[PDB]
């Protein structure tokens, strides 16, 4: 299951 | 909706304590959820934000929250209501993206009227010239003013106001027309 | 034994030519069970192991969201980067995310990675404790402080210690007869005489999964020598796994070296003399 | 940092003339994705040949599996022929069962 | 430093085309264009990762925006129309964390520019029978005939804005309400003492912005050009 909450762009 | 608010409009009394609602559906285990305020001026303003992972506490101001993960449940309760927390609230759930929110719930504040005193005024004039206009003042909270039945009349709805320097507030609702017939008698009348 | 779950994202620029190339596959240790592919057809997360079918349409609704977002994500991150390094706005560049958990033998957890690269070098990588970061670059000192204020180390750790293991637990479960399933090595030994001075022997395991293995050679007491060749573990397209470990005996005598064999489908190591 | 393909060749299964089987080439640890490979029949040339899903390793190199269905035979000759941008002209790596 | 957005307040007559302004100082990667209509339901409009990114969420006219030269998160709706109207709600993230709100653009799209009126403003003044039961004096102030809804009443007691004893009504309310162009009519109340009102030194006012025409666009017709302005009514003490 990927992540939902915790990706940001750089 | 993915968000639910099914209370379209709440009321309470000063100084009390109010829980307004909120579920949400996800198939999801990680996002972060939120409530936001906002008041006449359409100011959106965050109240408060809880994260997915996150316990109990925090919570934080006079506002706290009852968060409950299985149950799906982000309710936010206000006390000792003031009525600056007269406003639109609504519920918002959040992933990378995005952030959608509920239908909202607005929210009246009814004053503590400490020595009710129902009156009717008609106002001298604005200065020769109408439309002289009548008004409903110093009722308690409860009451209701229904609006006009008649289409050239014109009723308000009632109105909070707060002498800040005297401690003192008073509810209010204003009425005005041309029809001849006009007083201010029949005005309120219904 | 030991377990873990991993997403491998690649998103790589087509200058002029379309919008990035983005591809994302999901494993659950050496075996693959999603995967998306922004040319393929379908514009879907596919699944790619029976066991993970099993899941409902909202799985796949949901995962076809997120990996969408990671795309995008990515897709910004391409023209972050190429203003960060003065580059042209001709001209490939690479974008590589991976993540996952592991759990021991009790199915806890253990530890989790979430690293970040840019054209193949390492970039900004949150570090074992995982409320830290690691940023070698200049540009990814940018990054650093931003993801610094905004909490994303303090939500990967989460999604790391909950949502990844919990579901690489599910995983485990339903996949339970191929996944917790061992293929042991099928071993054997094979001997090819370069010079009439020298041999080279190459010890084999064939048909294994999980991919760990361990192969030493030796001549009683003996290890790597700069001599000892060791190739890199390969895919047998069934599931299993090949590897070999060679040795060049300029003695004309290929005794006594053993070759050792070890994996978790071998009750017992194996030793391995060569033949007639 | 470019990084040049490690190339082999090899079968699924131990290789008996007359049986069916499957003719692996794996390359790996190569940068950037970008790659061509071919499986060769006789020095030329098979279709519809078939690869895995771009993955990578932790030094962030990239590893790719190419593979199709043959039946082998004690007389063709099979390889892997493979182009990237770190080489100057295609690499034939010869399939050697063992003999 | 913050969220901006404007113009605050806009007016323009269908099929025109028109820009909001949403600019962002705080380094924010992902932006959103939220719409909010009299019912008060907040949709997601637009949305935004960071620069070329832009996807939609729906609603005709304005969905797409641009997002290059910084952020800086413009809406843009081709050929406005009547059903635009609403509120337009821009907002910053942090990260994938809360929302940062600029104040929003009212946007009223007529059928006819001709449609605009300013405000007329009255003061009324407390009654005899209020002062001498009650020993306070309410004013009342009526602003009437003006389209559209796009007002800022506010009250100055001897050349000061005032807050404590004002209530103004929530929302205004449509004079005729059978028509599309209805000029609307807001009333206000501003509760003062007895002595206070009684007192001759002492003036008061109801203000009323109106936002309504610019420079840009454009006036044929008479009845005075219905541009931006300020309309007030005033009362001094009496005894």
């Amino acid at each position: 299951k990927l992540v939902a909450l915790g990706i940001n762009a750089v | 909706q993915t968000v639910t608010q099914s209370q379209p409009e709440m009321s309470v009394q000063e100084a009390e304590t109010v829980t307004l609602s909120c579920t949400y559906d996800t198939s999801e285990n990680d996002y972060i959820l939120f409530w936001y305020k906002q008041p006449p001026s359409r100011q959106m303003i965050l109240v408060i934000r809880q994260e997915a992972y996150k316990q109990q506490n925090a919570t934080e101001n006079r506002f706290s929250v009852n968060f409950q993960k299985a149950a799906k449940s982000f309710s936010l309760k206000i006390s000792d209501s003031q009525l600056g927390d007269a406003a639109m609230y609504f519920c918002a759930y959040g992933e990378d993206d995005k952030i959608i929110f509920g239908k909202g719930t607005r929210l009246h504040i009814l004053p503590n009227i400490q020595n009710p005193d129902p009156a009717v005024y008609q106002l001298r004039d604005s200065k020769s010239s109408d439309k002289s206009v009548c008004l409903f003042t110093d009722f308690d909270s409860q009451t209701n003013v229904s609006q006009s039945k008649d289409s050239d009349v014109y009723i308000t709805d009632k109105c909070v106001l707060d002498m800040r320097s005297m401690d003192f507030k008073s509810n209010s609702a204003v009425a005005w027309s041309n029809k001849s017939d006009f007083a201010c008698a029949n005005a309120f009348n219904n | 034994g030991s377990h873990s779950m991993r997403y491998f994202f690649t998103s790589v620029s087509r200058p002029g030519r379309g919008e990035p190339r983005f591809i994302a596959v999901g494993y659950v240790d050496d075996t693959q069970f999603v995967r998306f592919d922004s040319d393929a057809a379908s514009q879907r997360m596919e699944p790619r192991a029976p066991w993970i079918e099993q899941e409902g349409p909202e799985y796949w609704d949901g995962e076809t969201r997120k990996v969408k977002a990671h795309s995008q994500t990515h897709r910004v991150d391409l023209g972050t980067l190429r203003g960060y390094y003065n580059q042209s706005e001709a001209g490939s560049h690479t974008v590589q995310r991976m993540y996952g958990c592991d759990v021991g033998s009790d199915w806890r957890f253990l530890r989790g990675y979430h690293q970040y690269a840019y054209d193949g070098k390492d970039y900004i990588a949150l570090k074992e404790d995982l409320r830290s970061w690691t940023a070698a670059d200049m540009a990814a000192q940018t990054t650093k402080h931003k993801w610094e204020a905004a909490h994303v180390a303090e939500q990967l750790r989460a999604y790391l210690e909950g949502t990844c293991v919990e579901w690489l637990r599910r995983y485990l479960e339903n996949g339970k007869e191929t996944l917790q399933r061992t293929d042991a090595p099928k071993t054997h030994m094979t001997h090819h005489a370069v010079s009439d001075h020298e041999a080279t022997l190459r010890c084999w395991a064939l048909s294994f999964y999980p991919a760990e293995i361990t192969l030493t050679w030796q001549r009683d007491g003996e290890d790597q020598t700069q001599d000892t060749e060791l190739v890199e573990t390969r895919p047998a397209g069934d599931g299993t796994f090949q590897k070999w470990a060679a040795v060049v005996v300029p003695s004309g005598q290929e005794q006594r070296y053993t070759c050792h064999v070890q994996h978790e489908g071998l009750p017992k190591p194996l030793t391995l003399r060569w033949e007639a | 940092i470019q990084r040049t393909p490690k190339i082999q060749v090899y079968s699924r299964h131990p290789a008996e003339n007359g049986k069916s089987n499957f003719l692996n080439c794996y390359v790996s640890g190569f940068h950037p994705s970008e790659i061509e490979v071919d499986l060769l029949k006789n020095g030329e040339r098979i279709e519809k040949v078939e690869h895995s899903d771009l993955s990578f390793s932790e030094d962030w190199s990239f590893y790719l599996l190419y593979y199709t269905e043959f039946t082998p035979t004690e007389k063709d000759e099979y390889a892997c022929r493979v182009n990237h941008v770190t080489l100057s002209q295609p690499k034939i790596v010869k399939w050697d069962r063992d003999m | 430093a913050d969220i901006y957005q404007t113009p605050r307040y806009l007016v323009i007559g269908t099929g025109k085309k028109i820009t909001l302004e949403c600019s962002q100082t705080m380094g924010h990667d992902k932006m959103y264009w939220y719409q909010q209509d009299p019912g008060m339901e907040l949709h997601l409009i637009h949305y935004s990762y960071g620069v070329n990114s832009t996807e939609k969420g729906d609603l005709s006219s304005e969905s797409t925006v641009s997002r290059i030269r910084t952020e800086h998160f413009p809406l843009t709706l081709e050929s406005a129309r009547p059903s635009h109207t609403s509120q337009y709600l821009c907002a910053s993230r942090r990260g994938s964390a809360e929302l940062y709100f600029g104040p929003g653009t009212r946007l009223t799209v007529t059928e006819d520019l001709k449609n605009v009126f300013p405000p007329e403003v009255a003061v009324f003044e407390p009654s005899e029978a209020e002062i001498s039961h009650t020993q306070k004096a309410t004013l009342v102030c009526l602003a009437t005939g003006f389209y559209p809804d796009h007002v800022e009443l506010s009250w100055w007691v001897n050349g000061k804005e005032v807050h404590s004893g004002v209530c103004t009504d929530p929302q205004p309310l449509k004079e005729q309400p059978a028509l599309n162009d209805s000029r609307y009519a807001l009333s206000s109340r501003l509760r003062v003492s007895a002595t206070f009102w009684q007192d001759p030194r002492n003036h008061f006012r109801c203000q009323v912005q109106f936002y309504g025409l610019s420079e840009n666009d454009e006036w044929t017709q008479d009845r005075a050009k219905p541009v931006t302005q300020i309309v007030s009514a005033e009362a001094w003490g009496r005894a």
